[PDB]
């Protein structure tokens, strides 16, 4: 129990301002104004990551650790390893460190009391301003995890000069103690599963260091709602809403659940639309998982069903306070191309911060052909401080679980981005870039060893923003970037029912009528198979009018989301509709125009543009059935459509 | 320049890399040693931070591709070297080969009969032949 | 010894072998030093009269290594009783000295303090010596080894419905069928530290032999070590 | 995949507290309200199925199984928009019935909220994750309610249970083919000022009754039951449920409180007793004023299924009778017999001082004192009779030993002692003692000042603790008069229900080398029955003393641990490398929950090392500490109130010095 790792951490108590509303605001466009409170923004001290032991360059917070709000970076280590926590006391208040559970003899404690100890190695108990300490902490057997149980184990270390006023002040961290073989060697981060530190916590300002109570000799009769407003009933620091809690569908999510809060912060953890199973030698299963106070549970719940599910307390109080942050599950193929490969994104959605000729960001389409077919910069700017960027726009907020890359050639010179990183964004001015577990401040995207051939980086957790920057840092001979971004929608249930992966039966799609091939083969409805390859893979009709649909059986009452329709290639012309309308019905025989809220006129939707371009359109109001047909109105030259439905069933 | 024949000429310092941007093919040909080269090409592409010998306790600095590096003594460890050690010998056991013994915060490691303390007071020596504890071989 | 392997040549030096006035092997021998041996207490009633063998790896030969040793002086824990197997300890004087050579070494003594907060919290120790194979079984002439992992102390007072004092430590399987059966009481119980072996415990007692649900039950050394150093200056 | 239909209507009726039904034909007042409450109906809403004599405001318990997909019938009759939400269901957003910011589109929002008099069957289908596990008991229980206004809806009273099944325990009765009875008792906090009538009330009621006035319910003796209990509250609550004379089993754990906080639920096998009827509450002092006091009868059903098990020869040897004899004096117990002084001043001049009106320190109580005879004239000599405080005798016992506990009463008022882990019968004692009908019906028999009885428990197979537990678990008992008034006096101490083998001869634990109890007793002595006898034989002028005032009714809040302030006990020490026992149990008025941590050590608890250990009052939790690290470390509570702070505990890990083993020794030659 010897050969082990001396895990190197340096961990600094920083000023900064935190404003728990801070991603409430953001998403403000209702009309309510009274579940709120004003003045939000506080001034407190936080454990902050250093990648230095100088103290100099700080490592700036990705997207596995963007849920963590007010929490100290996470510090972890296996059994039997040797953690080396140096701390940077950089606030204006003498602060340490406290441990859980882990072995450390009294130079590491961090918690002054009577304990009668001779001062050399006291210099842990009480970190005195603008000094420096390094504490040792060993994970023993008595502080892992169960034998067999779950993977990994919840301890939070904080500052232990006064931790009831020092935690109010924003010093608390996770300490996650894994079983041997879970950690990385160099990047300290757990590989098997998906880890959610939550602390559900009361922040009572009233009790910080940096409580600033001016004067309230002139001040009205008391309205009995001050007194709670600055109390915030946060999960991690943030109310009513706390990013980055992004999972898949039916995945297994390890909960730490933290919690350091007083004798009244009793959170009853519940999940809307989750069950809870306590992973252990006994698994039981829970809909809601009782949390207390100082507890540290590693439970592991099973995603349902994906959608914008509500994670909070049951506490009444807690609700509308704001202990409520809105968790999105996501769909299980969450491996949808967002449309560089397709067509969904037009050229003029694509800019850049240079390029070479005709290399344009109008080249950034997936598997790309011709002369100019990705996106090139002649000279890659490693010698400035900028680097060329290529950018894409969404046009709505969405979910961007991986990435495709590409490259191309001159006819002889193989030209690629050996290496690249990724920048996301919602409003175009506030830039992140996306870090993952990468050692280094941004994760330097492993980039493709040849052009052509493809090479998969998952975002994970995945980046919900509108707009995305790819900035690349190795070349070979020149950049050359392609480029198909893949994710899901924000709202859930767009997972697609199954025209292509065959999971909708071939004698589920009926049609009203079809054609006849050249030699005898059929455009039989059975064939509408998106993306499908091949002489006759589409949907026809025998007759060029109105009267025609394509009526697919769901065989459950499936609701319905969205729709993505096709077009099909002749031997010398492009077949595809240009304009159709939805019609459904619940038993298959009272057949319904889809029309507007507003509207008693059949909505005439935007048929193919073109052949491959993907035509998505959505559905406000959804279908609600279990029939659908899709009844065209404009077609060119002939009709076809390989369509597909992008829903999720009822439960 | 670029002169047809360049290349079959033998390689000099000044010639590839002084008097123009050389790669590191024309610079190893001049030296014939890649430890030699890489020493060269580290402080070419972004000088040499350790001319001021920015670590502390006396670290062997090290000049690379963008990093410094100083491997330091016994006492003094980290990149900067700028902060002494607990010396803790809970942890790989103080790098002694036997006891240790907690006097104020150094580690003491000892050797109990039969044995000696290294000169550099972390080994332990047998005293004679055949010493306790010891496969026969 | 239930399961286990043989000790190899030069393997186990540290393991002297007690023989009775048969010359057969009944209780195993750890070498502190060129004049002393350390057994158990209970050993001593087996035959109340026996010689010392060491070099032995077969009982049942003479291959040129074994070397019978006479005793000089006995010593033993006042306190110890067969009621409650404490205070299982006894060193022997030889009357003549041990000749340290191949598969003859003596074992060390680490430190009291060190022992205890390292030793005592390592993973594995070794044992050794001519015990059964299997419970009623025979004891084998050859020297086997085996690996017995330490267990925590409230972990292993579970198990043995006999009380395990504060002098014992238990090394062994709640399941398996490894443990040093009866023919080993006496034999070492060393631990390894970077290729250094020190004595840790003394075989004591155990209920059965290797039975599913049971370790095998040793007396820690390091609460005699200041007895045992006395007892070195006889 | 079987398919069911249950019909809930939202109808709000004109609801006294208590039981309006259950009149004897006369008016007994009004003090209504106006709640809703869901209600069960004939199929198709034809009529309404009536509803038990005890449910109350719960709704319609759902069961269902892995596989079985619930349909639920809803519309609305009460005037507001409500829906129906149950815990522990993968749902859907089409059944969801929750109104937040879902981007969900109308369609999806129709089960956010019902329009008075709008229908909405709501399927919940139940797939195998939702379904109990391979560990779990039969019937998971989870609980419902609307969530259209999770706070003011609730108070209404739009609440029920549900209870998901295992694959094939549920017949078309609404009970368990394997469980001879069922109960869904409720347990939740009713705000009137929130509700929706919002008339200035608060109500802690159970199954919707308040101030222990619900129906009794009737039971068979013996009977495998499966309970079900729910905790609801909009106000963050610690409810600890406990059946007085019983031993539950909540996930194999044989917990005799079983606790619970706001929207919770539990499942619990159950096996009764004898015939009898307890007074069933929840322990939590905030929930013992507040009357959640239900009641439970266990009918005589001629039933001879099972009545024994495997009693065998082997097993009689260790049924060694232990012969406990423990008393109650009235004395005097100082929390603070020396003080350092190096301790805080303030709070000494406060709950610690002989102030002229203030008492402080030194308090008349009465405790449990150990002896070795039945004539109480030698107390039993402890080693650690400072070291404990005022904590009862320990009552060591395994499963199958017949305890006889002589109970002694030397005190000045009426007592008990009521273990935690003895389903003690009742009919035990009387013969030809002649009973009163209908006046002040203690449990036990009112030991006047000065009385003696024989208490003789019995460690049956359902009290054994499980594979799961510690080998003795730690069951509170006290005197079961008034667990508020009690208490409080200090007739608190642990019952340590070991298993089989797990004492020695001398009853003695045979697996822990030291043995340590830590109860945090948050006393009150102004909820003490010497209130009043403390404060006038200590008060210099007694005619000043107000009972109001927070200067002196906190100012008798003596938080403890084991009877002594932590700023007046003495520093503990336990040996290197040994495995202390820790017993915890948490008691008193303390209505939060306290967490205590070991600095720089942890203990087991459940096959896992934890270091922060949970406390609900009149709950035990016993781990074992292994003494591995030296130095001097400290046990304090991580609580922030001041009154849950100062409970701060110091223990060294000394290292054992001799260990005088080398002076005995003898020598002999061969
Ligand atoms: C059953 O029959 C029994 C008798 O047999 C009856 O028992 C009574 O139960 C009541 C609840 O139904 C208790 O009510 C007490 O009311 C007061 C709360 O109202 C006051 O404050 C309101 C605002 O308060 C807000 O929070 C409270 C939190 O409880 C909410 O209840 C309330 O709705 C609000 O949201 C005002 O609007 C209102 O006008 C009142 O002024 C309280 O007195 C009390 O709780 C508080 O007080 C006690 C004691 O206070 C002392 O200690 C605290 C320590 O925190 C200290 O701060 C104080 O200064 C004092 O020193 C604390 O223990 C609590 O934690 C609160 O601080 C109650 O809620 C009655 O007490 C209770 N009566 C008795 C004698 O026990 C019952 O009516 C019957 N029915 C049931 C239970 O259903
Ligand atoms: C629900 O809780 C049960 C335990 O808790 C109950 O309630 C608490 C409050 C206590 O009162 C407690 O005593 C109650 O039983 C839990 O397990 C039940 O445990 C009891 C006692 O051990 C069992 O009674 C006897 O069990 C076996 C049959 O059980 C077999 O399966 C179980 C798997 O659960 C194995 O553990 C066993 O080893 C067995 O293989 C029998 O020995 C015996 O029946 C008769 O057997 C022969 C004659 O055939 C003779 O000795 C006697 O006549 C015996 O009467 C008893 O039945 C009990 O079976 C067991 N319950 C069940 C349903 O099996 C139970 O499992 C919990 N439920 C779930 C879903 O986990
Ligand atoms: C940062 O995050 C990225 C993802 O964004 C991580 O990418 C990982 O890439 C590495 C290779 O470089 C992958 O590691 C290996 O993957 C395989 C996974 O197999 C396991 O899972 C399957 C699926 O159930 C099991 O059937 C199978 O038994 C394995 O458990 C295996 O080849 C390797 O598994 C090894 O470790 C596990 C855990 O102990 C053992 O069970 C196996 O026997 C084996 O020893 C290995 O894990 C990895 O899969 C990629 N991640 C993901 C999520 O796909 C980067 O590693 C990460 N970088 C850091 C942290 O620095
Ligand atoms: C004296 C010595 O030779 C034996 C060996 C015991 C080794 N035990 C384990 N677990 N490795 N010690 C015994 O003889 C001491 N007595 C006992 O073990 C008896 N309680 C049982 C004897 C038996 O089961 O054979
Ligand atoms: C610590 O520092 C305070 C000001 O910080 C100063 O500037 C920053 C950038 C750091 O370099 C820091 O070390 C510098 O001192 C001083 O006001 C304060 O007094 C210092 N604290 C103590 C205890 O000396
Ligand atoms: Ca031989
Ligand atoms: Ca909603
Ligand atoms: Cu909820
Ligand atoms: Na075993």
């Amino acid at each position: 129990s010897n050969n082990g790792n001396r895990r190197n951490y340096y961990i600094a108590a920083e000023e900064i301002s935190w404003d728990y509303s801070e991603f409430v605001q953001r998403e403000t466009d209702i009309e309510d104004s009274d579940d709120i409170p004003e003045d939000t923004t506080y001034k407190k001290v936080v454990f902050r990551k250093y990648l230095d032991s100088t103290f100099t360059k700080r490592d700036p917070r990705g997207e596995y650790e963007e849920h963590l709000g007010i929490l100290g970076p996470i510090i972890r280590a296996e059994v039997d390893d040797v953690i080396q926590v140096r701390f940077k006391n950089l606030a204006s208040r003498p602060y340490s460190l406290h441990a859980h559970g882990l072995s450390y003899e009294k130079s590491s404690e961090g918690k002054t009391y009577e304990d009668d100890s001779p001062e050399w190695f006291k210099e842990d108990n009480a970190v005195q301003p603008n000094s420096s300490y390094t504490y040792v902490w060993h994970a023993t057997e008595r502080s892992g995890p169960e034998s067999p149980g779950s993977a990994c184990r919840a301890w939070a270390y904080y500052s232990a000069v006064n931790p009831e006023k020092d935690i109010h002040s924003g010093l608390i961290g996770p300490l996650l103690i894994c079983q041997k073989g879970i950690l990385h060697k160099d990047s300290n981060m757990p590989m098997d599963m998906r880890e959610f530190v939550l602390l559900f916590m009361t922040f009572d300002e009233k009790k910080s260091w940096y409580y600033e109570k001016k004067s309230r000799s002139s001040w009205r009769l008391t309205s009995s709602e001050m007194k709670k407003s600055h109390e915030f009933h946060a999960i991690n620091g943030m109310i009513y809403s706390l990013p980055g809690l992004k999972m898949y569908e039916q995945e297994w999510v390890r909960l730490h659940l933290l919690n350091i809060g007083g004798s009244q912060d009793i959170h009853v953890v519940h999940f809307h639309g989750q069950t809870l199973l306590e992973n252990g030698n006994k698994q039981h299963q829970l809909g809601v998982w009782p949390l207390l106070p100082g507890s540290f549970k590693t439970l592991e719940m099973k995603a349902s069903k994906p959608g914008w599910w509500l994670l909070n307390t049951e506490v009444g109080e807690n609700q509308r306070a704001g202990m409520q942050t809105p968790f999105l599950i996501m769909d299980r193929d969450c491996r949808m191309p967002m449309g560089l490969s397709t067509g969904i994104i037009s050229d003029s959605q694509i800019k850049a911060s240079e390029f070479l000729g005709y290399w344009e960001p109008r080249l950034a389409r997936l598997n790309n052909g011709g002369s100019y077919n990705a996106w090139s910069v002649e000279k890659l700017a490693a010698e400035f401080a900028s680097k060329p960027w290529i950018q894409v726009d969404m046009q709505k907020e969405v979910i961007i679980t991986g990435i495709q890359t590409q490259g191309a050639k001159h006819y002889l010179k193989s030209c690629y981005t050996t290496e690249f990183y990724v920048a996301y964004s919602s409003n175009q001015i506030n830039w992140q870039i996306f870090k993952g577990n990468s050692t280094r401040n941004v994760m330097y995207f492993n980039g493709n060893s040849d052009a052509s051939t493809i090479k998969e980086n998952q975002f994970d957790p995945p980046i919900v923003a509108r707009y995305i920057r790819i900035s690349p840092t190795r070349a070979y001979n020149r950049p050359t970037l392609r480029l198909e971004l893949q994710g899901c929608e924000v709202n859930g249930c767009s997972t697609p029912l199954g025209m292509e992966n065959g999971k909708i039966e071939n004698k589920q799609i009926t049609a009203s009528s079809f054609k006849k091939s050249w030699w005898g083969d059929y455009w039989e409805p059975f064939r509408a198979r998106l993306n499908a390859q091949g002489r006759v893979n589409a949907w026809q009709a025998k007759a060029n009018n109105n009267k025609q649909w394509l009526e697919i059986d769901l065989l459950k009452i499936k609701k319905i989301t969205a729709i993505i329709t096709q077009g099909c290639k002749s031997l010398s012309s492009e077949m595809y509709v240009k304009s159709y309308t939805i019609h459904y019905s619940e038993q298959g025989v009272e057949w319904k125009p889809y029309r507007l809220k507003s509207s008693m006129v059949d909505k005439i939707f935007e048929g193919n543009t073109n052949t491959k371009g993907h035509v998505k359109n959505f559905f406000n109001p959804p279908i609600i059935s279990r029939f659908i047909r899709v009844i065209p109105k404009t077609w060119n030259q002939s009709i076809a459509l390989r369509l597909e439905l992008f829903g999720c069933d009822i439960y | 320049a670029n002169s047809f024949l360049e290349e079959m000429k033998k390689g000099h310092l000044e010639r590839e890399c002084m008097e123009e941007t050389c790669s590191y093919e024309e610079a190893r040909e001049v030296f014939e040693d890649s430890d030699k080269t890489n020493e060269f090409w580290n402080k070419y592409k972004d000088g040499d931070q350790c001319e001021t010998s920015p670590c502390q306790n006396q670290g062997k600095c090290k000049d690379g591709l963008g990093e410094y590096t100083c491997t330091c003594l016994e006492g003094f460890e980290g990149k900067n070297c700028e902060l002494f050690t607990r010396k803790l010998c809970r942890a790989f056991n103080g790098d002694c080969d036997q006891f240790c013994k907690r006097v104020q915060s150094s580690v003491v490691c000892s050797c109990a009969r039969g044995y000696t303390l290294a000169d550099n007071g972390k080994a332990c020596i047998p005293t004679g032949p055949y010493p306790c504890g010891k496969q026969t071989l | 010894i239930v399961g286990g392997q043989e000790c190899k040549d030069g393997e186990c030096p540290w393991q002297a072998l007690l023989i009775n006035e048969e010359n057969e092997g009944f209780c195993g021998g750890t070498i502190l030093s060129e004049f002393y041996i350390l057994t158990a207490a209970h050993c001593l009633y087996q035959a109340k009269r026996f010689k010392v063998r060491v070099g032995d790896r077969n009982t049942e030969q003479e291959e040129g290594g074994e070397a019978v040793h006479e005793v000089e002086v006995v010593i033993k824990h006042n306190r110890f009783t067969k009621e409650t197997y404490d205070f299982d300890i006894a060193v022997l004087r030889l009357k003549t000295p041990i000749t340290f050579r191949m598969n003859v070494a003596p074992a060390c003594l680490p430190e009291r303090d060190w022992a205890n907060e390292t030793l005592m919290k390592q993973d594995t120790g070794i044992v050794s010596g001519f015990g059964r194979t299997h419970e009623k079984g025979r004891q084998s002439t050859r020297l086997k080894m085996l690996e017995v992992p330490y267990v925590d102390r409230h972990s292993c007072m579970l198990s043995s419905d006999f009380r395990i004092t504060q002098n014992m430590f238990c090394a062994g399987y709640d399941t398996k069928q490894e443990d040093a059966c009866q023919g080993d009481s006496g034999g070492p119980h060393v631990t390894r530290f970077k290729d250094t072996y020190f004595v840790t415990g003394i075989v004591s007692w155990g209920e059965g032999c290797a039975r599913k649900g049971k370790y095998g039950i040793y007396t820690k050394v390091t609460r005699f070590l200041k007895w045992i150093k006395r007892s070195m200056k006889t | 995949a079987q398919l069911r239909q249950f019909y809930v209507a939202a109808q709000g009726i004109s609801w006294s507290y208590r039981p309006e039904p259950t009149n004897s034909s006369l008016n007994l007042s009004v003090t209504s309200f106006k709640k809703i409450v869901y209600r069960e109906y004939e199929p198709y809403f034809k009529k309404e199925k009536p509803q038990s004599t005890i449910s109350g405001l719960l709704g319609p318990t759902l069961y269902a199984e892995v596989g079985d997909i619930i349909k639920v019938h809803f519309k609305n009759k009460a005037d507001k928009p409500l829906s129906i939400h149950p815990q522990g269901i993968r749902y859907s957003k089409l059944s969801e019935g929750a109104s937040y910011l879902d981007h969900t589109f109308p369609a999806e929002k129709m089960d956010d909220a019902v329009a008075p008099g709008r229908e909405y069957t709501y399927e919940w289908s139940i797939s195998e994750d939702s379904g109990p596990t391979h560990d779990d008991p039969p019937c998971l229980t989870h609980i419902y309610y609307s969530h259209e206004n999770l706070i003011e809806d609730f108070n209404s009273g739009l609440i029920g249970p549900l209870l998901i099944c295992k694959k094939g325990t549920l017949t078309e009765g609404g009970t368990q083919k394997t469980f001879d009875k069922q109960i869904v008792l409720l347990f939740a906090v009713f705000d009137e000022s929130k509700s929706w009538s919002q008339s200035s009330s608060l109500m802690y009621t159970v199954n919707g009754y308040v101030n222990g006035t619900m129906p009794d319910i009737t039971v068979c003796a013996h009977d495998h039951i499966s309970w079900h209990l729910l905790g609801m509250s909009s106000g963050p609550e610690l409810f600890s449920i406990h059946f007085n004379g019983q031993v539950l089993e909540q996930n194999h754990h044989k917990v005799s409180a079983i606790t619970l906080v706001s929207a919770t639920s539990t499942t619990a096998n159950m096996t009764v007793g004898p015939e009898g009827k307890w007074i069933i509450s929840s322990l939590t002092p905030k929930h013992l004023q507040a009357g959640m006091q239900a009641y439970i009868d266990i009918k005589n059903c001629p039933k001879k299924t099972r009545n024994l098990k495997k009693i065998t020869r082997e097993q009689r040897r260790h049924m060694k009778r232990w012969e406990y004899f423990i008393a109650a004096e009235e004395v005097i117990w100082d929390y603070a017999p020396v003080i350092p002084a190096n301790m805080d001043k303030k709070y000494r001049s406060q709950h610690l001082d002989n102030f002229s009106n203030q008492i402080g320190k030194h308090y008349k109580k009465v405790m449990y004192t150990q002896y070795e005879d039945e004539s109480f004239t030698k107390h039993t000599v402890n080693p650690n009779m400072k070291e404990d405080g005022i904590l009862g005798p320990i009552i060591r016992a395994q499963v199958r030993d017949t305890l006889k506990i002589v109970f002694k009463n030397m005190a000045s008022r009426p007592y008990s002692i009521y273990p935690h882990g003895v389903t003690f019968s009742p009919y035990e004692d009387e013969v030809n003692s002649s009973f009163t009908s209908g006046r002040n019906n203690t449990m036990i028999r009112a030991v006047q000042p000065g009385e003696t009885y024989t208490y003789k428990w019995n460690i049956l197979e359902f009290d054994e603790p499980t594979e799961n537990d510690a080998q003795c678990l730690t069951r509170p008992y006290y005197s079961d008069v008034d667990i508020m008034r009690d208490i409080a006096s200090g007739l608190i101490g642990l019952l340590l229900i070991c298993k089989s083998r797990s004492l020695d001869r001398r009853g003695i634990q045979r697996a822990a080398d030291i043995e340590q109890q830590a109860v945090f007793a948050v006393f009150d002595e102004n909820k003490s029955w010497y209130l009043e006898d403390n404060i006038n034989k200590f008060c210099e002028n007694p005619d000043e003393v107000k009972r109001d005032d927070p200067k002196f009714y906190e100012s008798n809040i003596m938080s403890t641990i084991n009877g002594y302030v932590p700023e007046s006990i003495t520093t503990l020490g336990f040996c290197f490398d040994d495995t202390v026992q820790w017993h915890f149990c948490s008691v008193g008025t303390q209505n939060e929950i306290l967490t205590i941590h070991f600095t720089g050590h942890s203990f087991i608890y459940g096959k896992r090392h934890e270091d922060t250990l949970t406390l609900f009052p009149m709950r035990g939790e016993s781990v074992t500490v292994t003494m591995d690290n030296v130095g001097t470390w400290m046990l304090t509570s991580m609580n922030s109130s001041p009154r849950s702070k100062k409970l701060r505990l110091k223990f060294r890990d000394v290292k054992c010095i001799p260990d005088d083993d080398e002076d005995s020794y003898e020598i002999f030659e061969p």
